[PDB]
């Protein structure tokens, strides 16, 4: 059985964005920074610092 | 009429704050020694941090300054909370005030500093006052004005200035001289004490100052308000 | 003895000599060789300003310079052919190439946790309007061990040599030792960037006062400042010969303390006018040098520009004509005062407070502060925490010449120490604040000795 | 026309009032800089969750964040716009002109 | 020098309520600090009206300037190197006020660097 978890949250809780960061902040009270996919692909490249790899992981 | 009113308001605010602080009208913890109270005070006059008290003092000063033309004597009355007896009377005599519609800041502030220093010197020598057993009032002496009769026309306000004027007109009640003093029972009658203090004598502002003290009684007066001997 | 007895013992037998006042004794002439030399590394142009970016470039520049310095020092010390007690030391390049039981040395940056203090988190949370739970985001005990990185890998560092030494991320050291049983590197000897050349060293004395914190609430600070001004003129101590040896007076910053969140121009103007009154009352007697402070109305970045030509009373127009700067000079936050041929480095102290606000679970006392100053000097940089101290540029903080005397202001404790790094002697002085425990430091240039004068009430 | 609110007025200032105008400009600049520094510190602390480091190369990652569900990002964007706005350049030019004496 | 500094102190203490320092007498009579301290010592006596609170400081061997507040138990009696009346206070609170003083020729220590205009 597969579930669309964002859809399940939409059916359960009445949020205004239904975004993973927004849902986390609204329910679990945890704030999660969001980075653009370009930032992800620039931080995941080879010969980069260990800090960037730790950040993405 | 622009700089004179500002200096008079600053002096009145410092006078009221010093009188409240040194007479234990309000707890000394609330009072804090400061120089800036939105105006350049002459010295480190202790100003209370209570917002309601600050607003009340500012409104009282503004109301006094609004009718300063017809007011020749401003006094702060100290009355016991338990019984309505005036135990201390401090008077800011405005003999002439040199009312002109036409002196810098250093000389005026120096005169204000001297006046406040004399007031402090008078106040420290006074005995301590018990806590939560004293209250202060404001009594002014006028020459030609009637207060409280401006509401007979059913006037409807349209601006803040007219509303403030109609509020200040009805904020005073008529009293009589030597009203809250003891009624001279005759059994060792109280004898009020008069003390003279120097006042500011700048070119635009001429001010005289003196204070009144009961320094006597016939029982039930000054009881449990002077912290016993000391 | 009673007060009257002391008064009649001391004041009654007044000397009443050497007080003609018609031909006052000339103060010791102390000149600033950098007053007209210009070329200040920390001087920035406001026209360029800060674009809010270009930080990784300065990070790369600092990393490259420190790596080159430490590599040169390692080559000078751990040259080819040198053999340790165990075996010959191998000059390994990559930190992940140390696979064996053989002594070796490598160069890399130091990694640490450096958690924020709870009070700092509470302060920043209340002034953000939507700040998340910073403590919850911090969340585990953290990292209690020092780890090394050189853009190729991260390994664990163990040993008592590195345990008893504070460290801040962004600096590079030369770690030498043997590989441990697990994936960790033992620390036996450490390396630091090569020492910089130092200029060659009855002269006079300089009085340092910092943390005046003049405001419109505390009246005691004004009284203490007036007492200091009277003492600096010889009126209090009456020892004209001793007082006249103070050639210059250096204010290190924090002249006025205010909260920028809620402050009006009138109270700040009142405080500035009081400061100008003090300056005008003390400038004829002694030269005064003004330095920016953390809470003063200056740039929050560490390279603070001088205060302004304005913000002072009209009585200082003669002193601010532009031609007469030798008796009243305003300098940047970091500066090299070449006092009588002695170059001294003075800062407001924002860097030290920046590292102090961090919690490092691997290393607030006077000895701890002195050790922090020692580490700052050894790392060959002024601000190890670049993001907290400075913001962009328009790297001057990388030292190019070691100063004779180190001056740091706004510190709860006063301490002095003479050190010897690379055959060079550097004196570190931490002048305390004047608002609380208002003591000042008299630095004698002839004997490099610092004495403290305490003012009470 | 005018840096301050004289109805109308170079430096765009009719009355000099140097000791007050420069104080007001310094107060405004200091408030903006302190707000920006507090926002940057908050963002760095938030990004420490992924970076696990409080030094350099974490502030860059913190500034790389562009989440639209957090008011701190909007406040930081507004602060950056205010710092980089033409008004800030005008204030700096006025400060330079007033300090040119 | 007598009958003039005493009169000035009397005026500045009673005609207008303001604490007086010795620097005021340096500005007034252009005399040295030792003479002003001797004048304060002379004025401290032969005064029946104790309407002022004298302020006395202590100069220690380590230049530890301290304001005397208790006047009963002063620590390090033998370590004091100088004692004189700092100021005359008409009340308990001091709160001195400072202004611009034209020190044209009252300086006792003059800086080697002079002042030039234009
Ligand atoms: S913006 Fe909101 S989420 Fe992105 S970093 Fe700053 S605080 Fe954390």
């Amino acid at each position: 059985h597969m579930i669309n978890i964002w859809r399940a949250l939409r059916s359960d809780v009445n949020l205004t964005q239904y975004t993973i960061e927004s849902a986390a902040f609204n329910i679990l009270h945890k704030r999660l920074p969001h980075f653009s996919f370009e930032s992800l692909t620039n931080m995941w490249n080879a010969k980069k610092s260990t800090t960037e790899l730790k950040t993405v992981l | 009429n622009r700089w004179v009113e500002k200096w008079l308001r600053v002096y009145l605010k410092c006078y009221i704050n010093l009188i409240l602080f040194y007479r234990n009208v309000y707890p000394p913890q609330s009072f804090d020694y400061t120089t800036y109270q939105s105006f350049n005070l002459p010295q480190f006059v202790p100003i209370n941090r209570h917002p309601a008290l600050i607003d009340y003092i500012e409104e009282l000063i503004l109301d006094v300054l609004s009718k300063l033309t017809h007011v020749y004597r401003f006094s702060i009355c100290i009355i016991n909370k338990k019984n309505d007896l005036c135990i201390e009377k401090y008077v800011l005599d405005f003999s002439e005030l040199q009312h002109v519609d036409k002196i810098t800041e250093t000389e005026v502030f120096d005169e204000f500093r001297s006046s406040l220093n004399s007031l402090i010197m008078h106040l420290e020598k006074l005995p301590k006052v018990n806590d939560d057993t004293i209250t202060f009032e404001a009594v002014i002496n006028a020459i030609e004005l009637e207060l409280g009769h401006k509401l007979d026309r059913n006037r409807r306000v349209d601006s803040l200035e007219e509303k403030a004027e109609i509020e200040r007109d009805s904020n005073w009640v008529k009293c009589q001289e030597d009203e809250n003093l003891p009624d001279n029972n005759g059994f060792q009658p109280p004898k009020i004490k008069l003390t003279s203090l120097v006042g500011s004598d700048v070119g635009p502002l001429i001010i005289h100052q003196f204070s009144e003290k009961l320094i006597s009684g016939d029982d039930k007066i000054l009881n449990g308000v002077y912290s016993q001997y000391e | 003895l009673h007060m009257d007895a002391l008064l009649t013992k001391f004041n009654e037998d007044r000397s009443l000599q050497d007080e003609n006042l018609s031909q006052p004794r000339t103060r010791v002439r102390i000149v600033d060789d950098n007053l007209y030399n210009k070329s200040n590394p920390f001087q920035l142009c406001y026209k360029k300003r800060d674009y809010g970016s270009q930080y990784y470039h300065i990070y790369q520049y600092r990393l490259k310079t420190f790596r080159e310095r430490v590599l040169k020092e390692c080559d000078k010390r751990w040259d080819a052919g040198f053999t340790l007690n165990g075996q010959l030391v191998l000059k390994k390049d990559k930190v992940l190439d140390i696979q064996g039981n053989q002594p070796c040395w490598c160069v890399g940056s130091i990694y640490c946790e450096m958690k924020y203090k709870p009070n700092v988190l509470d302060e920043v949370i209340n002034d953000t309007y939507g700040a998340p739970d910073l403590t919850k985001s911090y969340t585990e005990g953290g990292s209690d061990e020092i780890m090394l990185e050189d853009e190729s890998g991260r390994v664990l560092l163990v040993g008592d040599f590195i345990r008893s030494t504070p460290f801040i991320t962004g600096v590079v050291v030369g770690i030498l030792g043997m590989e441990a049983e697990a994936g960790t590197f033992q620390v036996l000897d450490i390396c630091y960037p090569t020492p910089l050349p130092q200029n060659p060293f009855t002269r006079g004395k300089i009085a340092l006062v910092s943390g005046l914190n003049l405001n419109n609430t505390s009246p005691d600070r004004l009284l203490r400042l007036e007492i200091l001004r009277e003492f600096l003129m010889g009126r209090i101590n009456n020892k004209i010969d001793d007082i006249s040896l103070i050639g210059r007076l250096l204010i290190c910053g924090n002249s006025v303390d205010f909260d920028i969140k809620s402050v009006n121009k009138d109270e700040l103007m009142i405080s500035l006018t009081e400061f100008s009154k003090f300056l005008h009352n003390i400038l004829p007697s002694i030269s005064v040098d003004i330095m920016p402070g953390t809470n003063d109305p200056s740039d929050k970045s560490l390279p603070q520009q001088p205060f302004h030509k304005s913000l002072f009373d009209k009585s200082l127009e003669s002193y601010f004509n532009g031609s007469n700067k030798e008796i009243l000079n305003l300098v940047t936050n970091p500066y090299e005062f070449s006092y009588n041929g002695v170059d001294v480095l003075a800062v407001s102290g924002k860097n030290i407070n920046d590292i102090c606000k961090y919690v490092i679970p691997s290393n607030d006392d006077i000895e701890h502060r002195l050790d922090l100053m020692e580490c700052t000097m050894k790392w060959q940089n002024i601000a190890p925490t670049a993001p907290d101290t400075l913001w962009c540029y328009p790297d001057p903080f990388v030292l190019d010449k070691w100063p004779h005397v180190y001056i740091v202001a706004n510190q709860p404790y006063f301490g002095t120490r003479v050190v010897e790094i690379g055959g060079k002697n550097i004196k570190i002085i931490s002048v305390p604040e004047f608002s609380s425990t208002g003591m000042i430091i008299l630095l004698d240039l002839e004997t490099l000795e610092a004495e403290t004068v305490k003012i009470d009430i | 026309c005018g840096e301050e609110l004289k109805i109308c007025s170079l430096c765009d200032d009719c009355l000099e009032k140097r000791s007050t105008t420069t104080l007001s400009f310094l107060i405004k600049k200091l408030k903006r800089q302190k707000e920006y520094q507090t926002l940057k510190t908050v963002c760095r602390t938030c990004s420490y969750r992924y970076t696990s480091d409080a030094g350099i190369e974490n502030d860059h990652i913190a500034s790389k964040c562009n989440s639209y569900d957090c008011p701190v990002f909007y406040s930081r964007v507004k602060a950056e716009r205010y710092l980089r706005d033409n008004q800030s350049v005008q204030r700096e030019e006025a400060l330079i002109s007033l300090n040119d004496w | 020098m007598d009958q003039k500094a005493s009169y000035f102190i009397n005026e500045k203490l009673f005609t207008e309520v303001k604490p007086v320092l010795f620097t005021d007498l340096i500005h007034h009579l252009k005399i040295g600090p030792s003479m002003a301290k001797k004048l304060m010592f002379d004025y401290y006596k032969q005064t029946t009206n104790a309407k002022y609170n004298c302020v006395v400081i202590c100069c220690y061997k380590d230049q530890t300037i301290k304001i005397i507040h208790d006047l009963s138990n002063i620590p390090q009696q033998d370590s004091i190197i100088d004692c004189f009346i700092y100021a005359f206070n008409p009340m308990d609170s001091f709160i001195p006020y400072y202004d611009i003083i034209d020190q044209k020729d009252c300086l006792t220590i003059k800086n080697s660097y002079e002042l030039k205009v234009s």
